[PDB]
């Protein structure tokens, strides 16, 4: 098959910026993910004890 | 006029661009590694079969967190049709307390949404490292 | 006005927080075991074994477990709706024993669902204890 | 007004019952037989195979009586609906059939479903005393 | 009015009992099978295999038959409404087609579900008797 | 185990009742409704060659 | 008045009657196959291969064919909606349409179902020919 | 298991008459049957190149 | 693993309960519930020969 | 009065006839394949195999084209369904464009279902044609 | 089994039309079919690359 | 692949967290919530023979 | 009146002759890979294999992007139908909300289509290029 | 089985097109879109932060 270099090169910059993406995801997007979702979790907004506060008015 | 449930319409203020983000680098992840996928062959395919066995992880991840996306639509539909009914049937009750249990429910589909959410990230994160030599480079 | 069947709503609200506990806690376990998989190889996946037949356990638990929460909202919304029927068809008593045998029914549910919570601790615990040493060290 | 078939609203209220006795046993059982599943070891998974098969019994034992329960609210709804289409097409007599067949229907089912409720409490009883000896002990 | 097509009606009849009949004769018989097997062990299970031959027999014509019993209640139904449109609609003549096409389909129905019954019994029958010495006594 | 003398008898009379219904069953009602069922379709009501003879008036 | 498309209608008229024609041919050929099914042997199931194979085959036609006998209804009740529509909507063309696309499949269908019924009878013929002996003596 | 004489004769009559009504299937129904539907294929009612002919009036 | 002593307390007795309930089970509610259930079946309630008898009125 | 896409009611005009071709030669295709299946034997099936090969190819190929037959009459009833909202609801816009994307999409198919016929009779020429001794003569 | 003569006949005459039909699928049917179709698509009709242009009106 | 100390940190807070509450799960809520659940049952709202004593007033 | 959400209508004004692109482009390299497909041997199918996984993927993206062209026509009929209810019922805040919610989920969307699209060309590619020799001569 | 040869032909050409169609599709378009595509996410419209921007008027 026959795939002339430049369209062979569209392909290899994909590929490229793919990897360094994902070299970024594991070593740091990933890790920063897991932090900020486990603190959004223990935070008070998530944290209701009484589901009752969150009872919102049906006027009728 | 009756209104949406504001601690909650906030919460999914927050939540919705969590889940768009777990589902793009999911998708990302997925491609590099479908990219990884080495010439059929032969023989030579145990690091062929782990490429397989964590691209079957990202695939469940996938299909779980695919469906939050929509969930958060039902909810103002499912609502706006509770309160409609509620309204014109004053008389029942149940449709009453039918709104207030699908804000409750809501709310603990946001917790628990947010808690899947942070369970692919540590997941994936953990699998990929772990099988990277062979995800990266199955023959050597 | 006709109202909700009070001795069940208070079933409801003790029960909610229940089923909202076992969902969270089934997830974390299940990502802690997820967590243990330890890198794919070619030999000694015994303990793998082991830990993908607990994973099969937890996930059939979830399977089960979620629904329940849902078959309360439908409760409210199956009611006022037979109500509404039973009402704007007040020659049908059909309507009439149909409310009623939807209230017999969620008491029966809400029993059962609490049956099967219980159970739901007492089974996971048990296997997550026989099998730990190779849940935890699959290999040694 | 237009009335339940009492002979039927009677033999529901028998029934009804006996359902909720049999789905709860069957919990009961299955719990006790799967605490009773061992450490899962490399070899002697005869006994264990045992357990397994019993419990494929159970589950479809559960699986076919769960539906006997919402069967009876469906009755009432379907029926309810057929009266109130009947009153309102009183010149369609398909409707007035239809209501008649419902309660023909029912009392088919009430009859098989109590055979079929006092079958499972045969046949369980019977496997569970077969196989005893592997289901309580399945290695010795 | 319009009146029910008296001639499906009587065969409807007679029909309805045969079915009754058979799905009861096919329940005990089923059971009879199920208390004949024997405790699970390690070898020796031609006569086994045998059993539950008969046994995936016995189970497709439960689930063929046990729908004929629902199958005549649509027949009402559907026809209850499409004299309903028909008369809604005197304009539109596929709703007068529509219920005569009913109606000779219940009758071609009808004759297949008494011929479908006859077929049960006889291939029953048949299985049954042929390997009998096996499914009394599976192992001597 | 133990299976009470009073108990273990409920079922096994259940399970002769359920042997003695199933010889029948087996060497006569079975060869019987084949019969029957067989006869009825060999008659003249499930037996019309034309079916607009089923016909039922429908007057609107 | 809006009438039927009688062009169709008479075909239905002859088509009817063969499709009633196979589905009880079709269920003969099968009773009478399995009453030919043989004890169950431990050796020598050549022929009781051949007869599950044949079987495969004649289910499937069965399959097929049992779909005709509703597809029929199913026209005139489709039509008699498009036909309502268009008139309580005359502005909108496509119901117009909609209707005489209807008889355009259903013309164009008709043609099929003969043709699929042709083929079923001569399959038959042939697969049962082909194998006759073994068919009716699996074993000699 | 006990099939009274009787019986067994209502059932070997049953298996009789369908080896009858099969061996006729077979060698002559099923043919005809072939050739009668082959036919009404060929057959113009069947044969339309025009389906706009086929058009049925609706006025509204 | 550390399971305390009065957390594998709770488990226990649940566990024994559990034993308990089942050998009950096995050894009388079954072979009871077997007889109650049967009896139900051969009473008149559920034995119309004539459904039509169960009939209800429809005044429309 | 809003009349029908003539654009697309006019390729739906030369697209139809070419639906009902493949379906009836893709049928004759099957027939003349299914009665060259020779008599079950015990070896020698390589032959037989090759033809249950193709047989797997033609029985997608008529899945896949049957659906298009009716998907033409889902448009107007789709379409028709769009203009009437669009029209009784003029203030909601996205009516109106959902007629367009109707259309649009209805053009996409047709082009679709030209290109998937098209591909069917290649693909299935090129297949017979190839493997014709063994289809025709599987055994010599 | 006992084919009669004249039906034996039937049969075979349909398998030897399908014979025929076939090979003239073959051999003719299908290369014309997938010239023509593949003509179809390359026309304009089957080609527009402005689909508002296929916009129809809707007179509101 | 290269994980960066505080990122790779941010991770092992987490898989210790984790770590410990399923520690905690175990040795103890498990044991825990197994006894209250089966308390709940054995309570008289989860217990009424009558259930025409659960009926509600409708009033139409 | 109310109309679209015009930053979402370009976007799909962009997006949908993209999808057009890959479904086509997806089916012409589908049918090439078929007409590839050697005649059926008994050995020597490493090659053949080949095909058949690469033939696998191309599938799951053909099942994968048909979905996309019709999600887009549910959008505007989606929301129309939230536009009149929100109208309709002014008083029910969540209609309003619900709106502005599939608005953005839509616009989430079209970035996940554009983003599976892209990486529908990109493995395809890489696919077809590694496993060419094969795909082309599976032979030789 | 008899294929003649202008019916060959026809077929021959459609396998050449094809494969040529191909050729181009793995050589150039398929880089292609692949480029485009990643360009156009990579732009604003594609890339908003806030989505209340993208809110539209409900007038009601």
């Amino acid at each position: 098959l026959r795939v002339q270099p430049e369209a062979q090169a569209k392909v290899d910059v994909f590929r490229e910026d793919l990897c360094t993406k994902t070299e970024n995801l594991l070593g740091s997007y990933f890790p920063k993910k897991i932090s900020e979702l486990d603190a959004f979790l223990k935070e008070p907004a998530l944290n209701e004890a009484n589901l009752s506060n969150l009872k919102a008015p049906l006027d009728i | 006029a009756v209104n949406c449930n504001e601690k909650i319409v906030v919460l999914l203020q927050r939540l919705k661009p969590e889940i768009k983000d777990v589902i793009e680098q999911l998708n990302l992840v997925t491609t590099w590694l479908q990219l990884q996928i080495p010439r059929i062959e032969d023989g030579n395919n145990f690091g062929v079969a782990v490429q397989e066995k964590v691209f079957e992880l990202m695939t469940s991840l996938h299909t779980k967190l695919e469906g939050f996306h929509t969930q958060i639509s039902k909810y103002f539909s499912e609502r706006g049709d509770a309160v409609t009914k509620a309204a014109k049937q004053p008389h029942v009750g149940d449709y009453r307390q039918l709104v207030h249990e699908l804000d409750e429910a809501e709310y603990r589909d946001i917790r628990l949404m947010v808690m899947e959410i942070r369970n692919a990230y540590a997941v994936l994160y953990d699998i990929i490292l772990k099988n990277f030599e062979k995800l990266k480079k199955p023959r050597g």
